[PDB]
């Protein structure tokens, strides 16, 4: 069915332009509906930014009207957000939507002068059930995603929220509860993805 | 601009019982029809538009009623006006399930050899699936109480069992790690008759 997929950098420098692409699948953006950009600030506040309609008409939130542009390409089935002269206050998770019903997955854009950095991934090694995990350290900006055994192992998984360390780099752990009898015969690998830097790190977690 | 207000930042509810989330608009949302949407946002996910859920209200005062709340209803509930542009949201209301006490399973993890090549040692204490959210974690290095070099992170309420989990991370230099032997995490929580200590000896 209709899905919306966002792409663009997770990091933009202060005073420069933020650009995001929404790729629409299984629906033509010219056929109907209104195609929105909405953003969520840290702390959960949602703000409607603007739309482009089925016919290419625009409507922008007055708060942004001087800085925003929403454009489209009908033959690639994409529409695009541009926001000029970003400040630290534009750091948000950006969503594209069709009406109110269909949302893209969201992309966090951090406004910062710092460079991207991929994570270091360290095993949390188990010492009837046992917990094990991965310490995911020293990355910027958010987010990482963590899966286990390529998404085959989902139940009993806690992936904690990122905390910004004093160094200016984020850190988190992902843990999973696992049968203690399976520790010698089953393989547990954490798959870490850091989209902002296009880095994937896979780490095998072995008993000590 | 229409302003949308949700006066409760959160609402507690016993599972099986019912709950009301309230929302107000600065300007009437009628034109017979009422231009008010409700969204649920689960942690990590985009907002989703909303038989147990029902909407009611007049032109400036609205109610989302969740009948027989399940553990799976947790998350943040937002109202949105779609009467006039710009569309505007309320600040959201977190639905928190109040369940029975549940004590944490505690686990300790030493620094990995890989990390030790860097000059930093991270020691991790895990507290799984406990209730309520409040818990005390204490670190001791050779029985000396650690201060200022640990950080706690806690998950949002679990969708399945209404619990929380918590990681405590002790950050030390490699040199400081190599000079000491015994590393312990002492956990105090409502469901434990006696504080639980988990520990390891370096190497």
């Amino acid at each position: 069915d209709v899905q919306l997929q966002e792409s663009g950098p997770g990091l933009v420098k202060p005073s420069q332009s933020l650009s995001l692409t929404c790729s629409v699948t299984d629906y033509s953006i010219t056929s109907g509906y209104y195609w929105n950009w909405i953003r969520q600030f840290p702390g959960n506040k949602l703000e409607w930014m603007g739309y482009i309609s089925y016919d290419g008409s625009n409507n922008y939130n007055p708060s942004l009207k001087n800085r925003i542009s929403i454009t489209r390409d009908p033959s690639k089935d994409q529409f695009f957000l541009n926001l000029n002269s970003v400040t630290t206050e534009d750091t948000a998770t950006y969503y594209c939507t069709r009406g109110s019903l269909v949302w893209g997955q969201g992309t966090l854009v951090t406004v910062s002068a710092a460079s991207t950095k991929g994570p270091s991934v360290f095993p949390l090694a188990p010492s009837g059930t046992a917990a094990l995990g991965c310490l995911v350290k020293d990355y910027f900006p958010e987010p990482v995603t963590v899966s286990w055994n390529s998404g085959a192992l989902t139940s009993g998984v806690h992936t904690f929220p990122a905390v910004l360390q004093s160094s200016g780099l984020y850190s988190l752990s992902s843990v999973v509860t696992v049968p203690s009898s399976s520790l010698g015969t089953q393989t547990y690998i954490c798959n870490v993805n850091h989209k902002p830097s296009n880095t994937k790190v896979d780490k095998k977690v072995e008993p000590k | 601009d229409i302003v949308m207000t949700q006066a409760a930042p959160s609402v507690p509810v016993t599972p099986g019982e019912s709950v009301s989330i309230s929302c107000r608009s600065s300007k009437s949302l009628l034109h017979g029809n009422t231009y008010l949407y409700w969204f649920l946002q689960r942690p990590g996910q985009s907002p989703q538009l909303l038989d147990r859920f029902s909407g009611s209200g007049s032109g400036t005062a609205f109610t989302l009623r969740i009948s027989r709340v399940e553990a799976e209803d947790v998350g943040v509930y937002y109202c949105m006006q779609h009467l006039e542009y710009p569309y505007t949201f309320g600040g959201g209301t977190r639905l928190e399930v109040k369940r029975t006490v549940a004590a944490p399973s505690v686990f300790i993890f030493p620094p990995s050899d890989e990390q030790l090549k860097s000059g930093t040692a991270s020691v991790v204490c895990l507290l799984n699936n406990f209730y309520p959210r409040e818990a005390k974690v204490q670190w001791k290095v050779d029985n000396a109480l650690q201060s200022g070099n640990s950080q706690e992170s806690v998950t949002e309420q679990d969708s399945k069992d209404s619990t929380y989990s918590l990681s405590s991370t002790l950050t030390l230099s490699k040199a400081d790690y190599e000079k000491h032997k015994v590393y312990a995490c002492e956990v105090t929580h409502q469901g434990l008759s006696s504080p639980v200590t988990k520990s390891f000896n370096r190497g």
